[PDB]
């Protein structure tokens, strides 16, 4: 039994921006191994979403929280919570007897938790008390702190690791940012150039754990996985933040089930909630106060769909060379070269001993469930890459070495042991960069890799639907004409990409510079892309190297595709043998598609997939 | 289709039946060229769990105005939000939709959507528009949406129609277009029809709060309880944007009235009134009660919110308000107050302890219970004594009336005489089945309503199936023993500032039950469980009480709430506490100044006396 934390307060600096720039110095809570400073004062990955707040402090009914404690500012601070709580006494007095800490003083509260600090019968495997800093009960708390403390019942947080994990939880605490009333002249004086009408507006963040307008960060959500919300909110007056799950709605427990889509904090009063969001992608959760809101306190959870994986195509065509970079290589396996490629003597990236780093610019913002890395034989000497770290970022700026579940400062991960080796690493939680990089610890006499990695697209789509996959009917598919002659039929139902037989392809009567081939969808569709292909048949290639995209809601009527005004020619596949894909920037959604083929080769001849997602039947 | 509906947005003016103008919610079969208690609200479209519906909204405005659902399911076609969703055109489109448009929403009532069953049948949403909040719900922006278990609809035929839509609304005129309105579904000052009901039968309150800013309010129903959480709420409570579903047991006959009570909002609207008639009619010992006694009178004395250490001067902060100075009268004011008195008619019942200050005689109800509060008014001016929270008030020997006035609260008010009272409880005044027993309540002395209260006239009610802590404001400025105040303490005689900022809130005092920065330390033994009655009085805005002790304190209303609580004001909900904490509290007045102005208090941990 029993569980102890490390927790400190620390003075540092606020900003959010993404638009003179504001830079704020409030104080918060972190918490490291106990060596005091340079280290360690680490946390990262999923947690992002506490921000300003301190780390989450869980503990089970019955244990014990055991609490150590550093003040690293100028005035004295103090852990307290509501549960704070034996201090069974001895003529010492009690409450004013461990009031507070002076700077760099340091010390521990412990105390039972006892079951009147607990979750009911009534459900909820955990509550969501919280942690202020008493002695000023507003003023430092506004400047610097506030904490979530949580306890559960019994058999309710992973042993040894981290804590529950049937569920997901998230702390957003929601209030307004008056400064000034905080921090004084460091924080005050900074930015010179008087006392409340005329910017005192622009001190007040409505901010949701500290990240005023749609700055907040960490939502990694899940498809239809139970997800519970902590909702503490605090500040003064004006704060009944009526916080909104942009549809979607929530349950909440207090001695029976009551359902409802939007829940009220008064200041002081925290919460609990449960929901699970069977719709995935972005959405907004905001205290829905008019003035409230344009003034900030609004962000975006970011649910991803689980059955969404895909290869980004560092195999397949999507993926371009110049999209790589290297420490710089020595030898000649430049980058450019990554999963499967095995090609006369070269195959993959590889540097010299000295630590090196492949990045992936992916040329857009992405989700990314795992890679799949590679090494090659030469020469006998076998080489691979055997450990490794991920690094991630959006703009080049930013970095971050990746953890997900891995207990301390990251997850290392496992390469494979031999030339060959094709081992699919996994990222749950996952990553959401648009630039992966990839750092080697171990190798074998050398450094060297192939890979693919593994990821969905922001929204979860770019998927393919029937065509390959054949669970579009060969009923479904249709097109304007077809080359049929005894034995070979080339049908448009043939159509469906990397499909090897008699008469493996589509093919028009002869050939015309507008033909079409048709996907009788059924359901009205989104639709991310096209996948497009060529075939040869005896010893003769032919394939489609330029096409134009029809699609219709209407049985009947067409709307050709439209670029930048101009409807556009679309570029794709060289050759018969591989496949390669289209972007569809501005993505049509219809029931039924159509394409026509303009520059063929030799012959006209096609096999393809759709990419895409599921919206709304019969509508 | 499973059900669909066609919305506008239509530019009609408003009278408030003053006249502004305004972009609101309008419905046909399609397109063209309502039932008036409605009045205001975009109509109130509902579904049954399962069924799903469609709008076709056209943007027959100025504004370009959007629909957002609050409660159903989407795709980012129902929801009308633009925000850096990265969906793009299509999925933005009826994410705003354009003036002179007309565009379509789809939404669904997903089996997740659906009420919990230990829900009421139809849990009240509503609908917007998400377009500039405060330039929008302004000029009539918002109509309620309703989703209900499924063999739904179908009782309706079967089932009451006493489904009214309530949209407690303030309208800042003057945002989407000079000062602002408290309207009550669309109307102001007592405006507005309908609002019928059945005689012996209840009526439901589908309740919308509507804000825009920070306001709040605290509405009751003339002599009326409030059915919700299936806890009696006796207040209807509702934050700044609220949804609930309360009801109401429509007991007795005639005009009652609902309303705003707070402080410059009925001078700016929020009340209307609520009919009941007679409706047409359609067939197809060891127990008991014992009543309760109290000679009670209102005798006047001087109150100190004293002693502890005086910290003068310099203590601009402290001493301001409890030290006689050039122009203030620290500590010490003239007030009158409930006593049982010890020594006089219908003999008595008299001993005072220290720890409830001000506060009157603790009267206890217990459902079926009677009271016989033999009232006399010792000292002064003509004062009432009502108990808000019991309903069968009427002087004991007739239910007749002093023939001169309307409901004893408002007038027979006895300037040296005694009147005889009896408060009858009901089980409709008292706990459900859900609250915790005992809820708390309070008596005051209606001469007004306020006037006299604030001069220190108070005293706790309970009615149920006794630590009491009453926070208070005593503004004194209102108190009627201000001139013999001013005139007994301060250093010139009577030439004085009339009235100023300086002295103003200067006594004012914050209370703690009448008692000021430190007092009562109060003495409660370790492991002592008790039951905390608590509620705030005198002035408003919201309130945040705790305990914060050596032990902190935690407390349970059904499921146990922390360093928090939120009695609404000049409203009360009382409290259990496991003792097993520890020695010197905080105890919280919590919130703003309202913390450095008067809060304090204490708690004990003693132990070792037994009876
Ligand atoms: C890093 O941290 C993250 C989280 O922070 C963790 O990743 C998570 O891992 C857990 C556990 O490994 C994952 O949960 C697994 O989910 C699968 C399948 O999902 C379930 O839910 C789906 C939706 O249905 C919902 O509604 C159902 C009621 O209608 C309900 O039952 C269900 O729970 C859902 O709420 C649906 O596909 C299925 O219903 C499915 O159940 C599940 O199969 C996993 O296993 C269960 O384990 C319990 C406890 O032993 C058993 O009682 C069940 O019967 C399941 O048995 C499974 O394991 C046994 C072997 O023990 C095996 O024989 C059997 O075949 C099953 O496989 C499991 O619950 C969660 O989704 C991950 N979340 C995230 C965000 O990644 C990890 O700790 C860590 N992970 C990594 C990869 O590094
Ligand atoms: C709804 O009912 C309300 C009252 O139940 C009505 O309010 C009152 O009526 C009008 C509109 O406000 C006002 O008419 C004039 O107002 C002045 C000044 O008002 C007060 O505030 C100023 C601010 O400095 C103060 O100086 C004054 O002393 C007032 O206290 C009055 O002095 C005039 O007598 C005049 O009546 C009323 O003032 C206002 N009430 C009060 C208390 O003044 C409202 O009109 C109704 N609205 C509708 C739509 O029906
Ligand atoms: C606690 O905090 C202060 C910082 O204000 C401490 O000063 C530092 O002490 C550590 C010793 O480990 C050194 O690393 C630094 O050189 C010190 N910083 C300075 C002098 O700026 C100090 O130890 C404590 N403060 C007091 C007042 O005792
Ligand atoms: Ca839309
Ligand atoms: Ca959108
Ligand atoms: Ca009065
Ligand atoms: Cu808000
Ligand atoms: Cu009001």
């Amino acid at each position: 039994k029993t569980r102890h934390y490390f927790i400190a307060a620390v003075e540092r600096l606020w900003d959010y921006g993404m638009s003179s720039v504001p830079q704020f110095k409030k104080v918060v809570f972190q918490e490291f191994t106990d060596g005091s400073f340079t280290q360690p004062l680490y946390r990262g990955e999923l947690n992002e979403h506490l921000g300003l707040l301190g780390p989450y402090i869980r503990a089970e009914v019955e244990d014990n929280i055991m609490v150590t404690f550093r003040n690293q500012a100028s005035r004295p601070y103090s852990f307290y919570s509501s549960l704070i709580s034996y201090e069974e006494d001895q003529r010492q007095g009690a409450e004013p007897r461990k009031n507070f800490v002076k700077p760099n003083e340091t010390k521990t509260y412990f105390w039972k938790v006892q079951h009147h600090m607990a979750p009911t019968k009534d459900e909820f495997d955990c509550k969501a008390w919280a942690y202020f800093s008493d002695v000023d009960l507003e003023k430092d708390v506004h400047s610097g702190l506030i904490g979530p403390l949580l306890v559960c019942h019994t058999n309710t947080l992973n042993p040894a690791h981290g804590r529950q994990v049937t569920v997901q939880e998230f702390a957003l605490f929601f209030t307004i940012f008056d400064e000034t009333k905080s921090w004084y002249f460091t924080e005050n004086m900074e930015r010179n150039c008087m006392e409340d009408p005329t910017f005192k507006e622009n001190y007040r963040f409505h901010a949701i754990n500290g990240y005023i307008m749609d700055t907040l960060p960490g939502l990694v959500m899940a498809q239809d996985q139970r997800i519970r919300w902590y909702l503490l909110s605090m500040g003064s007056n004006e704060n009944i933040h009526s916080i909104h799950f942009s549809g979607h709605v929530f349950t909440v427990r207090k001695k029976e089930e009551y359902k409802m889509a939007l829940y009220n904090l008064y200041p002081g009063v925290f919460e609990t909630v449960e929901m699970l969001p069977s719709k995935a992608g972005i959405w907004r959760v905001e205290c829905l106060i008019g003035e409230h809101l344009h003034a900030g306190m609004s962000t975006l959870f970011l649910v991803y769909s689980n059955k969404c994986q895909t290869p980004l195509g560092m195999a397949s065509g999507h993926i371009r060379d110049f999209q790589i970079t290297a420490s710089g290589q020595y030898g000649q396996w430049a980058p450019k070269l990554a999963r499967l490629h095995y090609s006369g003597s070269i195959n993959a990236w590889s540097t010299k001993e000295p630590f090196s780093w492949i990045k992936v610019d992916l040329l857009a913002p992405m989700i990314i469930h795992g890679i799949k890395t590679q090494g090659a034989r030469q020469k006998f000497s076998s080489l691979y890459i055997s450990q490794f770290i991920i690094m991630y970022s959006l703009d080049g700026k930013k970095w971050q070495t990746y953890r997900g579940n891995s207990t301390g400062t990251l997850m290392v991960f496992f390469g494979n042991v031999d030339s060959s080796g094709i081992k699919h690493n996994i990222f749950n939680p996952p990553i959401i960069a648009r630039y992966i990089r990839l750092h080697p610890t171990h190798y074998s006499i050398r450094s060297t890799l192939r890979m693919e990695l593994m990821g969905c697209d922001l929204n979860s789509c770019s998927m393919p639907l029937g065509m390959e996959s054949k669970a579009i009917s060969d009923a479904q598919i249709t097109a304007s004409s077809y080359f049929t002659n005894m034995f070979a039929t080339w049908s448009p139902s043939k159509a469906r990409l990397h499909l090897q037989g008699r008469s493996n392809a589509w093919r028009p009567q002869v050939n015309n510079p507008k033909e079409w081939l048709q996907v009788d969808f059924q359901k009205t569709m989104k639709v991310t892309g096209v996948t497009t292909q060529g075939v040869k048949s005896l010893l003769t290639s032919m394939y489609v190297k330029e096409f134009l995209i029809s699609s219709s809601q209407d049985g009947h009527q067409w709307t050709l595709f439209f670029q930048n005004g101009k409807v556009k020619v679309f570029q794709g596949n060289q050759d018969s043998f591989t496949p390669v894909v289209n972007s569809l920037d501005p993505p049509l959604l219809t029931r039924y598609l159509r394409i026509h083929p303009q520059s063929w080769v030799h012959q006209i001849a096609l096999r393809m997939e759709v990419l895409g997602c599921e919206a709304q039947d019969l509508y | 289709a499973t059900r669909r509906y066609y919305l506008g947005a239509v530019e009609l003016s408003w009278d408030y039946m003053v006249v502004y103008k305004k972009t609101l919610f309008v419905e046909f079969t399609d397109h063209l060229f309502r039932p008036p208690w409605m009045g205001l609200l975009g109509p109130t479209i509902q579904a049954e769990v399962y069924d799903t519906v469609v709008i076709t909204l056209k943007n027959m405005a100025s504004h370009p105005v959007s629909l957002h659902a609050v409660g159903v399911s989407y795709w980012k076609a129902s929801e009308g939000a633009e925000y850096d969703d990265q969906t793009s055109q299509r999925e933005k489109e009826d994410d705003k939709v354009f003036p002179g448009g007309s565009h379509t929403y789809v939404w669904q009532v997903l089996k997740e959507n659906g009420p919990m069953a230990s829900d009421p049948l139809c849990l009240t949403y509503s609908y917007l528009s998400h377009v500039d909040l405060v330039k929008d719900l302004n000029s009539g922006l918002i109509g309620a949406l309703l989703v209900c278990r499924e063999g739904s609809l179908a009782k309706e035929k079967t089932q009451t129609l006493h489904k009214f839509i309530l949209l407690f609304a303030v309208f800042d005129e003057g945002k989407s277009w000079w000062p602002k309105m408290h309207t009550v579904n669309g109307y102001v000052n007592r405006s507005l029809p309908g609002l019928i009901g059945c005689h012996r039968k209840s009526v439901y309150w589908h309740v919308i709060g509507m804000g825009t800013t920070p306001e709040v309010h605290s509405i009751f129903l003339e002599g009326h309880t409030f059915l919700v959480r299936n806890h009696r709420q006796a207040s209807l409570e509702i934050s700044p944007i609220t949804f609930l579903t309360a009801q109401t047991l429509l007991m007795d006959l005639g005009q009652f009235l609902l309303f705003c009570h707070i402080s410059s909002h009925q001078h700016d609207g929020m009340e209307a009134y609520v009919k009941v008639d007679s409706c047409p009619e359609e067939p197809q010992a060891k127990k008991h009660p014992k009543t309760w006694v109290h000679y009670i009178a209102a005798e006047e004395e001087d109150w100190d919110y004293a002693p502890l250490v005086l910290a003068p001067d310099d203590r601009s902060y402290k001493s301001q308000y409890l030290n006689n100075g050039p122009q203030r009268i620290g500590r010490k004011y003239k007030k009158v107050r409930f006593m049982a008195y010890t020594d006089e008619t219908f003999k008595t019942r008299e001993a005072i302890q220290h720890e409830s200050g001000i506060l009157g005689p603790l009267l206890y109800g217990e459902v079926g219970d009677t009271l016989l509060i033999i009232f006399k008014n010792q000292a002064s001016r003509p004062y009432n004594i009502y108990p808000h929270g019991i309903t069968d008030v009427r002087p004991l020997y007739s239910r007749r009336l002093p023939k001169g006035v309307k409901h004893l609260k408002d007038f027979p008010i006895l300037p040296g005489e005694i009147f005889k009272y009896k408060w009858t409880v009901t089980v409709e005044d008292g706990p459900t089945k859900s609250d915790p027993r005992c809820l708390t309540r309070y008596y005051s002395s209606f001469v007004n309503m306020e006037r006299d209260l604030a001069s220190g006239l108070i005293g706790p009610l309970l009615i149920c199936y006794r630590n009491v802590i009453l926070f208070s404001v005593f503004d004194e400025n209102r108190s009627w023993y201000l001139t013999e105040n001013i005139q007994r303490f301060l250093p010139n005689p009577a030439g004085v500032q009339l009235e100023d900022p300086e002295f103003q809130a200067s006594n004012i005092m914050h209370s703690i039950n009448g008692y000021v920065f430190d007092s009562l330390q109060l003495s409660v033994c370790l492991h002592e469980v008790a039951y905390w009655y608590i509620l705030s009085i005198g002035a408003q805005t919201d309130f945040l009480s705790v305990f914060f002790s050596g032990y902190t304190f935690k407390h349970k209303m059904v499921y146990e709430d922390t360093l928090t609580l939120f009695p609404f004001s000049g409203e009360t909900v009382f409290m259990s506490m496991e003792n097993p904490g520890l020695w010197i509290l905080g105890c919280h007045n919590s919130d703003f100044r309202n913390r450095g102005m008067t809060a304090l208090l204490k708690v004990s941990s003693c132990d070792k006396n037994t009876g």
